């Protein structure tokens, strides 16, 4: 759990930060901004490492593969670039979206990319060539974010139509349409397997014949609430309230015991779902907080912001 | 006796289905029960909000076999409404031994609640069609259907009407031959004690949430009643038609206070008083039109609060910006003005990327209005009616707040062909989206988007009932029934019957469809609009945006001119200053005087319009968009003029430094020489005026503020007026600026300052009359923010524009032409200029492109025409024109385009007459005149060329006079200009005087 | 430390470049030249960003603030221009201050600026209004460079009278008048605290009762000598010789361990002052070198030159 003393306040961007993530292996952190610069910092020492230009307009999302050797980024110029992170070079570029791309993610299999755009559809690309292979359609408005599950056999996409659709990769069929939010869904996040059983304890959800509790999912919206759904049944297991503005990012603690989230209320909130024990609040930034990320192993948290400053907090 | 002092639950206070049993209520309910059990049609006549509908429903719910169907009467209703109502609910048209009409639900009667029955207009000779129909189908117990001319007899059908006193404006009395069959009951406004007890029960039910303000239940109520009574005896309907205050206002008052107290846990008396005052301001301070009434309302709200709570902290409860929001926090709570401003600025920055990249200034008024509209959108059935001058931001603010609330804004695309069927299809679309496939919708209507009265009556029934009957007929009914069934299964409700699904759909539409009617504050149109559709004045909360106050105009002026270098440390404050801004600091700096003069100019346009209206013809309305264009022109002109003057001074200084270096050279050689001294003397002949200009550079920089202000005000406002009015406006502006000691270079014509001679030559060669007014109009055509509209009796401006943009492949098109769309689309995708004629038949599909409703797509700007969305090219420019000086344009187009009036002047007509008479009478002299005028223009063009090239070459050289090219260039330039001066002087002496003498006769 | 290979040589100016500075936070390199233009470069990738042609005559010196949002520039047009870096436009142009203004600076308070010219005085202006309130006199000739201390309570001025004065901002007195150079002093620079203690063993300076080594200053002149001066005592701590021509700029390495100088000898020299171990010299330019700057965090240095080429070098 991160606490109020931030470790470093890394500021270099000339435009608001959009997404911040951790390299899965190396002790290096990456932040994307609206100035088309993927600046790469070092969170351990609080030192700038090197920027990554190449996009024409604002970068909306960035993601690493399982091995961390590749970094896929999507920008507002309808382009998805791929980066050889060992060489810091753009080895490929992909076009095809009618309007700006606002999400990107690599399949855990490492052989495909998925992206979501304002053209009300989700595209899937192949790593070897860059050619679109599948096109998920069915959203009626801007799709904000797409994030696959752990094994890569399903994806989940939230959109401005105030719905969250869970899709099957194998046959493009819409497995679920979770619609209970009262506003635009801003962000989603899957539930790590380590938390599965704990989930069943918090909501009291009953197990099925196969013994698998059913994959769970989180959805933050501009209705200032974070809902949690069970994909296997398509029902809202619980709702979490307390944010004073639009939720921008939401994620699970690696230990499956807390839910971290950041909103436009300038606060990072750590919530408890099993016992509703902790509701910790952090005055993270002086302006809107756009995204957050929690390191898988090291006890650090990073949060972007509109004040054009990234912050690193230590977990204690 | 039979009036129990019931205690309402702490929840559902002031709910639609609750009423405190009072003497009048139990008496009138008993009377209505007596009359309804006898199945006798009846009528309730009372002022709006007295409690006629609630008493009727209370009487009806006692009868368990009695089901009601609502009906709203406008002033443009026909018996076809009743026929549709019977076809929809009374399907059985069976004819056993006679045609009889009965509802499906057997054993149950039907009450057709007709509201505002006396609105239906009486045609000539004094007859109301629907009233006559009711008299026929009541007295004779049936009617004649038009399908077979057969008599249909009513079964299990009865009528109750709700109306108003005849002396109420907009009301008309019923015929005595009709009043025979319907008894009348008069329901008056609840009396002071009655209101006290009725709402006292509500307040004691509400304050039970916080078990510390219980003791404040009995004062609060009284205070409300006190204040309410004042609003009835001060803002009568005799002043404006919408000044009707009923117990309904006190009901929504208690509901608002209760909702503001629901999630909150603990609250002192100060917070309760603050919430009460905020609600009273949201219920009694918005519909007001003028500021005097607003000041009176604020004074008396604070006065009554202090009177009814002597031991209160006035400052904590009564602050000036009484604001509340649920954006900053998750609970409806007070918010400070500055934090709200910062938050709305950031959210508006996000909104720009979302939609409408058009920037907005955030002054105090905007914040208030966006809070009000958010309040209304948060309500379940929230219908809003914004009355303000066009362009004030009503539509854009509504779209902004709707985006904030997740509503999918849907506006009708009105066009020339738009008819009743098109609007019915639009209503089908919006209702299908709202009811089935549930999604909130901000249906935005404009007072011009309504063409037929059918649109008004459809909107009336949709607003009041929450659902328009008969819109989905035949196949549409079945398809909607299927869609509602699927939506119910998705939601979880299992419904099969038709009426169950219809009621579910109606509830969904009521919950998830908010209508925003934007209308212009037209006098004598308020009463007419109330008569033609009472729902707007009954089921819609009225927000009077009005026109931007001087305070608001001052804020937007400062905010946009926050980049201009208006600071003048030596600005001497005059002994007298004309104060226009109410809160102007009396020792103001230069910026606070410039913005003051800007708002003064905008206020001057209103006086000019009034003067033209009093003695003259049509006047075009002044809107805040004109002020925005004035400020944008002022800023752009300031940057351009400052940049040009600075660059000129830089070139002059570097040239003079090079001349000093040349002087050093020639002097150190003197201490190959004759040419040096000759060029020194010839160049000093110009160095004298160069040094004069360099010295006066500071003076020109000093007076760049007033001159740019006057020029922007001229090219942004006086684009419609004739020469006399333009000169009077400019003279008044100059007099005011001189009063404020604002520096501006006098004795300089506006046309010369705005436009140089270089483009004036092209204009004159492009078939443009050589006069002041035409030059100014061309200037306005050149520098424009909103696309122009040319109002010319003669066609001269048409070929002027055609030749000027001929090189760009400008295309000729008209609104009347059917291919107008295609050509338009072509331009929108190719960026070629477009000139559109016949603007009288304006096509509203142009509304987005005129407002630049572009959408950045990572480098491409995208515009939606009608329903199809097309990429825009940056080279696209569109012009509008007509040949009718005396013609009226639609109000929506008045504020969307700049106006340029190509009138004729006495000077221009004299010039044309002289030129033609010299062409005919003395052709030889006219030929001389023409060849000398063109020759003089060519000399001026060459003079500017050689003079500028001299400076350019002098700047470019970085060496010294030893360069071989520089000496020959400077000698040839001096020779050439001296020779050109020789021709100029000789032709202006010996040949121009003779031409003038010949033309003098 | 800067080494042989120049990373970029950006050449866009039409006139000799006068002074080059770094932006405090953003990766932006700003340059001023004699063509009355202020150019903006990206020293990370050697890219051009924007040119500001608002000034009338040749621009002498430019200076940012601590936050990097405002930029005060001076030119031979007897004006001081306040450039809002946010909008890249003039928000104020303060007039007066007769003759060629030689230097301008923003004190660390960020609310007032100082300006030095040919008119034998130094004027202080408010950022808020631009009205002259204090006007230091006493210099007998052209005043070249002015830079305040790091807390804003003191200023220093070098002049063509070959005297360097240390003035107190608060009460307008001449705290020190160190007049020991053999030729006109062109550049002056204060010392960071991170090197004060170093100075203690560098020159053998003794501590006073307060324990502070005392404020330190530097002055390079046309006498080919660089003097380091103790403001508290007014003594010549140490003089450094070795430049072949007039010294134009002198400053401290961010680590407080080397001294960097750029002179008219067309070379930049990195000297060691504590132990005199390092005397490195690099052929900076084919012509005169006008100014030099060291990035506070990045290992990058930038040199402006008369040949209208701005050269950036890396430190290793
Ligand atoms: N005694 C009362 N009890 C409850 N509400 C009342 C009472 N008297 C007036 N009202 C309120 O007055 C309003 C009357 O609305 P309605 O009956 O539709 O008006 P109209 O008289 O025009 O038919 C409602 O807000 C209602 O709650
Ligand atoms: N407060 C404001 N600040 C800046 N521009 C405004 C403001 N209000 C309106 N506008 C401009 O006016 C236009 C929108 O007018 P609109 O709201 O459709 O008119 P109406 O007031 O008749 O509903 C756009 O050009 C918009 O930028």
């Amino acid at each position: 759990i991160p606490r109020p003393p931030e470790k470093y306040a890394l500021s270099g961007h000339r435009s608001p930060v959009t997404r911040v993530i951790f390299h899965p292996v190396f002790s290096v952190m990456v932040s994307a901004s609206e100035d088309a610069t993927i600046k790469v910092w070092d969170y351990e020492t609080g030192d700038f490492e090197r920027t990554l230009k190449g996009h024409t307009d604002s970068v909306q999302d960035i993601s690493f593969d399982h091995s961390g050797k590749l970094l896929a980024s999507c920008s507002a110029d309808m382009t998805i670039k791929l980066w050889d992170f060992q060489g810091f070079e753009c080895i490929r570029t992909m076009h095809g979206h009618d309007h700006n791309v606002s999400s990107v993610a690599i399949m855990p299999n490492g052989d495909h990319i998925v992206s979501a755009s304002r053209d009300k559809t989700i595209k899937m690309w192949e790593v070897q060539t860059g050619y679109c292979v599948k096109t998920f359609t069915g959203h009626r408005e801007w799709v904000r974010m797409v994030r696959p599950n752990q094994d890569g056999t399903l994806i989940a996409s939230c959109s401005n139509d105030q719905t969250v659709r869970v899709w099957v990769v194998a046959t493009k069929e819409c497995k679920a349409e979770l619609r209970e939010h009262e506003h635009v869904v801003e962000c989603i996040s899957w539930a790590p397997e380590s938390s599965y059983s704990s989930i069943s304890e918090a909501t009291g959800s009953e197990t099925k014949k196969s013994g698998k509790p059913g994959p769970f999912l989180l959805s933050g919206s501009r209705d200032k609430t974070i809902k949690m759904w069970d994909v296997s049944t398509g029902m809202c297991l619980m709702t979490l309230v307390g944010h004073d503005n639009w939720v921008r990012g939401v994620l699970f603690h690696s230990g499956g015991k807390f839910i971290l989230s950041c909103a436009d209320d300038k606060t990072l909130r750590v919530w408890d779902y099993k016992n509703k024990r902790c509701m910790k609040t952090l005055n993270a930034h002086e302006h809107f907080v756009t995204s957050l990320d929690f390191h898988k192993t090291a006890p650090y948290v990073v949060t972007g912001s509109v004040d054009q400053t990234v912050k690193v907090w230590e977990c204690r | 006796a039979k009036v129990p002092q019931i205690e309402v639950e702490t929840h559902k206070v002031a709910a639609p289905d609750v009423v405190v049993p009072t003497l009048d209520t139990v008496r009138h309910e008993a009377l209505l029960y007596t009359w309804l059990a006898e199945h006798k049609p009846l009528v309730l006549c009372g002022p709006p909000g007295s409690g006629k509908t609630m008493t009727l429903f209370s009487a009806l719910r006692a009868l368990p076999d009695m089901e009601v169907v609502g009906l709203n009467f406008s002033s443009a209703t026909t018996p076809e409404l009743l026929l549709k109502t019977f076809d929809h609910y009374c399907e059985y048209r069976r004819t056993p031994n006679g045609v009889v009409l009965a509802p499906v639900q057997l054993g149950k009667w039907l009450v057709l609640f007709c509201d505002e029955i006396n609105l239906p207009d009486m045609d000539k000779y004094g007859t109301q069609r629907v009233i006559s129909f009711i008299r026929q189908m009541v007295e004779h117990g049936g009617f004649y259907r038009t399908s077979d001319q057969t008599w249909v007899k009513l079964e299990r059908i009865q009528f109750v009407g709700a109306c108003n006193p005849p002396t109420d404006p907009g009301r008309k009395p019923l015929s005595h031959r009709f009043l025979r069959h319907v008894p009348v009951v008069y329901v008056d406004y609840p009396g002071p004690a009655s209101l006290t007890q009725i709402y006292g029960t509500f307040n004691r039910a509400m304050l039970r949430l916080i078990p510390s303000l219980r003791t404040y239940a009995e004062p609060l109520t009284a205070a409300m009643v006190e204040f309410y009574t004042m609003s009835q005896e001060r803002f009568t309907q005799d002043t404006q038609p919408h000044y009707i205050y009923s117990p309904r206002e006190m009901t929504r008052w208690v509901r608002g206070i209760f909702e503001a107290l629901r999630p909150l846990e603990t609250l002192p008396v100060e917070g309760l008083i603050r919430i009460w005052a905020h609600e009273a301001l949201r219920l009694f301070q918005d519909r007001l039109v003028e500021d005097e009434e607003r000041r009176w309302t604020d004074e008396n709200i604070d006065t009554v609060a202090l009177k009814h709570f002597p031991n209160i902290d006035r400052e904590k409860a009564m602050s000036r910006p009484i604001l509340y929001s649920n954006w900053l926090s998750k609970d409806y709570i007070p918010v400070d003005q500055e934090e709200l401003r910062d938050y709305v600025k950031a959210r508006l920055k996000v909104f720009y990327e979302e939609e409408l990249d058009v920037p907005l200034v955030l002054f105090n008024e905007v914040l208030d209005h966006v809070l009000r509209i958010d309040r209304i959108f948060r309500q379940p059935q929230g219908h809003l009616l914004l009355i303000g001058v066009s362009g004030a931001g009503k539509t854009t603010l509504s779209r902004f707040v709707a985006w904030m609330n997740g509503l999918s804004v849907y506006q009708i695309k009105v066009h020339r062909k738009y008819t009743g069927e098109d609007f019915d299809e639009d209503l089908r679309t919006v209702l299908r989206r709202s009811g089935c496939k549930n999604e909130k919708i901000a249906f935005i209507m404009d007072e011009s988007n309504v063409l037929d009265s059918g649109f008004l009556e459809r909107m009336n029934t949709l607003l009041a009932n929450g659902e328009v009957p008969g819109l989905f007929e035949g196949d549409e009914y079945a398809t909607l029934m299927t869609q509602c069934k699927e939506g119910a299964q998705k939601e979880g409700l299992m419904l099969d019957s038709h009426e169950e699904l219809y009621k579910w759909f109606t509830s969904q539409v009521i919950r998830n469809l908010h209508v925003v009617f934007t209308m212009n504050p037209s006098s004598e149109g308020l009463k007419d609009r109330a008569a033609t559709s009472p729902a707007l004045f009954n089921r819609c909360v009225l927000n009077w945006f009005g026109d931007w106050s001087t305070e608001a105009l001052y804020q937007v002026g400062k905010e946009f001119t926050s980049k201009m270098d208006l600071e003048k440390p030596n600005y001497i404050v005059p002994d007298y200053m004309p104060v226009v801004y109410d809160k102007l600091p009396q020792p103001p700096s230069h910026r606070e005087a410039i913005v003051n003069s800007c708002v003064f100019v905008h206020q001057t346009l209103h006086q000019a319009n009034a003067r033209l209206a009093k003695r003259g013809g049509r006047t075009m309305a002044i809107t805040p968009r004109h002020y925005l264009d004035f400020i944008n022109h002022y800023a752009n002109l300031f940057h351009e003029k400052r940049s040009e003057l600075e660059e000129q001074q830089m070139h002059l200084n570097v040239g003079l430094r090079k001349i000093k270096e040349t002087v050093d050279q020639v002097e150190e050689l003197r201490r190959k020489v004759n040419r040096s001294t000759a060029l020194l003397k010839s160049l000093s002949a110009e160095r004298e005026r160069w040094e004069k200009t360099s010295e006066t550079f500071k003076n020109q920089m000093s007076t760049i503020a007033g001159d740019c202000l006057l020029s922007a005000a001229f090219i942004a406002y006086a684009g419609y007026f004739d020469q006399q009015m333009r000169q009077n406006l400019f003279t008044t502006w100059s007099h005011h600026l001189q009063q404020a000691n604002i520096q501006f270079r006098t004795d300089i014509a506006r046309t010369e300052y705005l436009s140089n001679a270089d483009e004036r030559l092209r204009w004159q060669a492009s078939s443009l009359p050589a006069d002041d007014l035409c030059t100014e109009n061309a200037i306005m055509l050149k520098r424009f923010n909103r696309y122009p509209l040319i109002i010319d009796p003669s066609g001269q401006a048409t070929e002027f524009i055609m030749n000027e943009y001929k090189d760009r492949k400008i295309t000729r098109t008209s609104f009347l032409d059917d291919a107008f769309r295609k050509n338009l689309e072509s331009a929108l995708r190719f960026g070629n200029p477009l000139l559109v004629q016949d603007v009288e038949s304006y096509d509203p599909v142009l509304n987005p492109v005129l407002n630049r409703e572009v959408r950045r797509t990572g480098g491409r700007v995208l515009i939606t025409l009608g329903d199809q969305d097309i990429d825009l090219s940056p080279s696209f420019v569109i012009f509008l024109s007509t040949r009718d000086p005396t013609v009226e344009f639609p109000p929506d187009l008045c504020s969307r385009v700049t106006f340029v009036n190509f009138t004729v002047t006495r000077s221009s007509l004299q010039s044309q007459c002289l030129n033609e008479v010299l062409k005919a009478e003395r052709p030889d002299v006219d030929e001389k005149r023409s060849d000398l005028l063109k020759l003089q223009g060519e000399f001026q063009l060459r003079l500017r060329q050689l003079e500028k090239s001299l400076l350019q070459a002098l700047n470019e050289v970085k060496g010294r006079i030893l360069d071989d090219d520089t000496i020959i260039t400077t000698l040839e330039n001096l020779k050439r200009e001296a020779a050109e001066v020789t021709r100029k002087v000789e032709e202006t002496d010996i040949v121009m005087q003779e031409v003038e003498t010949v033309s003098q006769q």
